[PDB]
RNA sequence: UCGACGUACUUCAUAGGAUCAUUUCUAUAGGAAUCGUCACUCUUUGACUCUUCAAAAGAGCCACUGAAUCCAACUUGGUUGAU
RNA sequence: AAACUAUGCCGACUAGGGAUCGGGUGGUGUUUUUUUA
RNA sequence: AUCUGUUUGGUGGAACCUGAUUAGAGGAAACUCAAAGAGUGCUAUGGUAUGGUGACGGAGUGCGCUGGUCAAGAGUGUAAAAGCUUUUUGAACAGAGAGCAUUUCCGGCAGCAGAGAUUUCAGCUGUU
């Protein structure tokens, strides 16, 4: 039987913990006699995943136990023998068998990455490689082992250069997933601004790459999500045709104003010029509907945004007459190209933000800044 | 399948010699993957080279039919192609070299006058060659010098050669005195081993790929497989609607044997009879793995012996065992009274009563 | 045992666990059966009997087919076969030999004599009725239902005066008298 | 009454092929079987209890201690309706 | 006087085994024997 | 109807004959106990069994191996070419874990500071 070949392995791992002293002959007994009911658990029909995990865990007290009477008795830190490893040894095999006969379970792939990773004097990073590679093929379309390789080869490697086509080959296989063109825009941004950082280190010594992905991302995104809420057919009726576009102009919308917040947290890069060629990407019809026209509480939001944009980042300490006129200047010419009910809604928010930012933050007797800013709200 | 990809009528004559090659044209590179092509030489004095359409691989969506032709002054025996390179060798009044590429012999080979029965090149040093001459002759070429090497005379014919895929230097040869002799290229003087199962002329040999097993078909109507290191053949494949064995091979795979007779039929057998093609389960492997151990332990054991060796030979085979064992038995008990009162007369071994001298003396 | 596979069968082509030879096809189990015997050494007592009867035929045979006292011997043994019920002829020899069976010699049962003269409707009930005290053969009771009844006694087998199975068959018919019972 | 002749009448052969029979092999290579079991469904047979056709005999007598049924009696429901 | 219980497929046809009769060749060592033949 | 007596259906099953069976033929109950047959279900998966006996593993180096680009050589072809084959060689590039050696370092001990939830791992300095 199978059972009886792997017991026997165990042996002469055995052998040394009796020579070594570590163990009796009867604690031994009672190790191997718990053992064998666990490897006859596993070449038995019926098996499920919860027997690898029970025995990888009395695995590893075994190995705690071992390590504590080393000191104890022994008092070595490190018996240069077969009970170190052996130990170690096994409960990789028993990761390599359970996963094999049961690779649908993504919480064992779990366990088993973070017990390699830990141990990483032990394991080479090499073999951390081949399970992600077997892990990566049988299940292409989960896209949380996909940034999860890029985060490890990012954070533990740093090898932005397999980090990347780990992104290029994940996004090949699940484009309609904005999660993933998410993370691998705020890999690209990392390493950008990781990259200036050192520049900027370098002399006290002595941003479009993300916006491509952007847009390839938002044209993607869009076929996706037309060709599903389509099924196998597509719409006949013009009407729902339309409709469908529409979902998709606020589905990518939503999925636009996302990136806009992740800009948002790099100083470095300027979030101003980044930020503007997303509002330059929604002035262009789509689908061959008009924000202004078609989606106006888009397009109001949309206005909204290009206000602010030269303000936006402008601290109250350093906030700049000129700036703000230009900012009500641009105020001023939307609304001569707006309809009664937009211009009021789009009157309200802009004068909260002026008030709430500016105004709220602002000492009413110290600064002429804030007559001025009052002057303006009163106006606007 | 058992079927034919395509049949042409190549000559009008004798097919006296086939191999499947692969040839290197110097400007073209042919279809391998596509197209397979196989020589044919017959006594009308010709060698054909064919083209056939396979469906190995489905890379592509033809030219199927002769190629190129070869004129010769006289007839044809045998042929063989060199693996490595592209040319092949003819034998028939001379042995003569041949190169795809070129309508006329590149090189002219002989010993002497005599002319040559069969060739085949090695399998591992492949730049010799070895022939058969219808002087009871073995002669032994190497390309390097583009020269015969060493010959040595037999007291009957040779049928066929076979380089052992495995031992570059080794070969057997099929006689025509019931026997089948093994031989080493460097000292030819004495034999290996002999092979003397069969009853009628060994028509020809066939090493399997492993390299530790020989099959010989007979002019007695039946197939012997031999162990290497016996001189005796473990098992005889015989059937009542097989008329003259003259061609034995060996599948690459080494579990089969493919057997010619003069009846019109191409038969194949196992190369064990009691195993299965099927893949087995891990229990199965082991038994019968359990089992070949224990029974090459308890092979001496009486009972074990009286079984494994019972085979159902057909009567004529038979008869003829028993006759030839008489006659043994009658030779060994005579020479055993002459030696009683003859002062010099000599011990001569089985593997070197066969050879009847060697040209170059060592 | 579970039935055998192909190859386990011709390497075990012997076995058998249920017949053996020595059991002479459970020649005794059928003959037992049919007649309800219920000692079971009685089918060879009873064929031991039957082999002498045999051995003395085979050497009555081979005296001079002529001898007197050949055709005197052979002439009893018919004789007094016959009178006990185990030959139903007296014509032929052969018979000593052919339908000489402990078959016969268990048909002249008292079981099966009362079966073919319908005193019972089985052999099983004609058993139950001798253990039950019912069958007198003369003025004896008779339990033992092994008792051999030659030609001359199967006429003064009969049930017992005060059997309660002669009542129902008078009193089936209305022709039950109380003054002899 | 037996013979001979004549007439009439009854009976008698033989083949081809395959399979099963040797604890492998019935003589043929033209053919098909070598695995240490865990469950579920169905089917056949046999026991144990009881029982019909359908009866027959009770290892037998006393004492104590439990149980079941059917009446009597009592208690509940019941013509504003039991069975 | 004689026969009187027998019998074997046949032939243009292969390879043999043991024993024996006549001749011849060779080997060997026991009988034999020696310049009378 | 102290009319008539055929048919249909039920009840009953003498005699003869034919067939089958025979320690007579049956029936009811089950989270009962046995002996067998057939089918079905289940990853039912070592083609030669974990990366590892300090007999070791990790890091590095070199060799080995892989992919195509370029250059050169050889063959073939031509007026000269272009073109095709190459188990001919070299360069740089991009690599796999998939082999071989390598003591060059580490994995004993103390201290510095960090990552993660008293425990795990990584870096540096001294020491055997
Ligand atoms: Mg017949």
């Amino acid at each position: 039987s199978k059972t009886r070949y792997y017991l026997e392995q165990c042996i002469p791992e055995m052998d040394d913990l009796v020579e070594k002293g570590l163990f009796t002959k009867n604690e031994v007994s009672l190790i191997m006699k718990k053992r064998t009911d666990f490897e006859h658990r596993l070449n038995s029909r019926g098996s499920s995943i919860n027997d690898y995990i029970k025995y990888i865990n009395y695995e590893s007290n075994v190995n705690k136990l071992r390590a504590k009477r080393c000191k104890r008795i022994l008092q070595v830190k490190k018996t240069n023998s077969l009970s170190d490893w052996s130990i170690q040894q096994r409960i990789g095999f028993i990761y390599q068998r359970g996963t094999n006969k049961f690779p649908q379970d993504l919480k064992f792939w779990a366990m088993y990455l973070n017990y390699m990773k830990a141990r990483g004097n032990q394991t080479s990073y090499k073999k951390i490689h081949n399970i992600y590679n077997q892990l990566l093929k049988l299940h292409p379309t989960n896209v949380d082992i996909w940034i999860s390789c890029a985060k490890y080869e990012y954070e533990v490697h740093a090898n932005f250069k397999s980090c990347r086509n780990i992104f290029q080959n994940g996004l090949r296989f699940n484009p309609d997933v904005p999660k993933l063109w998410y993370e691998y825009v705020k890999f690209e941004l990392n390493f950008i601004t990781k990259l200036i950082n050192r520049r900027k280190v370098m002399g006290l010594i002595n941003g479009d790459i993300a916006l491509t992905i952007f847009d390839v991302c938002m044209k993607t995104l869009g076929k996706h999500y037309i060709n599903k809420h389509k099924g196998y057919y597509a719409i006949s009726d013009s009407k729902m045709n339309i409709e469908l576009n529409k979902e998709t102009l606020n589905y990518l919308f939503s999925e636009s104003l996302r990136y806009i917040k992740l800009f948002d947290e790099f100083l470095d890069l300027e979030r101003d010029y980044l930020i503007n060629h997303v509002l330059q990407f929604w002035k262009n019809d789509m689908y061959d509907l008009s924000l202004r026209k078609d989606l106006p509480e888009l397009y109001l939001k949309t206005v909204m945004i290009d206000i602010t944009l030269n303000i936006r980042y402008m601290p109250v300490e350093k906030l700049d007459i000129d700036q703000l006129q230009l900012s009500v200047k641009k105020y001023f010419a939307y609304i001569s190209k707006l309809d009664s009910a937009s211009v009021k809604s789009l009157k309200n928010e802009y004068r909260s933000y002026l008030q709430d930012n500016y105004l709220k933050k602002m000492n009413a007797e110290d600064d002429p800044r804030y007559k001025i800013l009052d002057l303006i709200i009163s106006k606007l | 399948t058992r079927e034919e990809f395509v049949s042409f009528k190549a000559h009008y004559g004798l097919v006296t010699g086939l191999c499947v090659t692969q040839p290197r044209f110097h400007d073209k590179k042919p279809d391998l993957k596509s197209q397979n092509f196989m020589l044919s030489c017959s006594d009308d004095k010709t060698v054909k080279l064919w083209s056939i359409n396979v469906d190995d691989y489905s890379n592509k969506n033809n030219e199927e039919g002769l190629i190129r032709t070869f004129d010769g002054e006289s007839a044809f025996q045998g042929i063989d192609s060199h693996r490595e390179n592209s040319t092949f060798a003819t034998g028939g009044a001379k042995i003569h070299l041949w190169d795809v590429n070129r309508l006329k012999p590149v090189s002219d080979l002989s010993w002497g006058a005599d002319n040559i029965t069969s060739l085949k090149f090695n399998q591992n040093e492949t730049d010799i060659l070895a022939s058969t001459g219808s002087d009871n002759s073995i002669v032994l070429y190497d390309l390097r010098t583009n020269s015969p090497t060493q010959k040595i005379v037999q007291t009957m014919r040779t049928n066929a050669i076979c380089w052992n895929p495995m031992e570059a230097f080794n070969f057997v040869t099929a006689n025509e005195d019931h026997n089948a002799y093994y031989y080493d290229m460097r000292n030819l003087s004495r034999s290996l081993n002999v092979f003397k199962d069969h009853v009628s002329a060994v028509m020809d040999v066939d090493f399997s790929p492993t390299g530790d097993e020989i099959v010989t078909g007979s002019y007695d109507k039946s197939i012997r497989i031999y162990k290497t290191n016996h001189g005796h053949s473990r098992e005889i494949y015989h059937t009542k609607r097989m008329q003259h064995v003259f061609q034995v091979k060996y599948s690459m795979d080494s579990k089969y044997i493919i057997s010619g007779s003069d009846d019109g039929n191409v038969r194949l057998w196992r190369s064990k009879a009691w195993e299965r093609s099927n893949v087995k389960t891990t229990r199965e492997k082991n038994k019968l793995e359990y089992d070949e151990k224990l029974k090459e332990r308890f092979r001496h054991m009486p009972e074990i012996k009286r079984i494994s060796r019972h085979r159902h030979v057909p009567q004529v085979i038979k008869k003829a065992q028993e006759i030839k064992n008489i006659e043994l038995s009658s030779i060994k008990r005579r020479e055993a009274n002459e030696r009683r009162t003859r002062k010099d007369m000599p011990y001569i071994s089985e593997r070197k009563k066969q050879i009847v001298g060697t040209v170059h003396k060592y | 045992v579970r039935k055998l596979k192909h190859h386990e069968q011709k390497l075990l082509k012997k076995v058998d666990f249920l017949e053996w030879k020595q059991d002479q096809g459970h020649r005794d189990t059928q003959v037992m059966r049919t007649y309800h015997i219920q000692n079971r050494e009685d089918y060879h007592k009873y064929n031991r009997i039957c082999g002498d009867i045999r051995r003395l035929a085979n050497k009555l045979s081979l005296l001079p087919p002529t001898d007197p006292f050949r055709r005197k011997h052979e002439q009893l043994l018919l004789d007094k076969l016959y009178a006990m019920g185990v030959l139903t002829t007296k014509s032929k020899i052969s018979d000593l030999e052919n339908k000489v069976t402990v078959s016969a010699i268990c048909r002249r049962r008292l079981p099966v004599i009362m079966h073919r003269l319908k005193m019972a409707e089985t052999i099983q009930d004609a058993v139950k009725f001798i253990e039950q005290g019912h069958v007198r053969v003369g003025p004896n009771l008779i339990n033992d239902p092994a008792y051999l009844v030659t030609r001359n006694m199967e006429d003064y087998v009969t049930w017992v005066d005060n059997s309660k199975i002669k009542k129902t068959l008078l009193r089936y018919r209305n022709q039950i008298d109380d003054f002899d019972f």
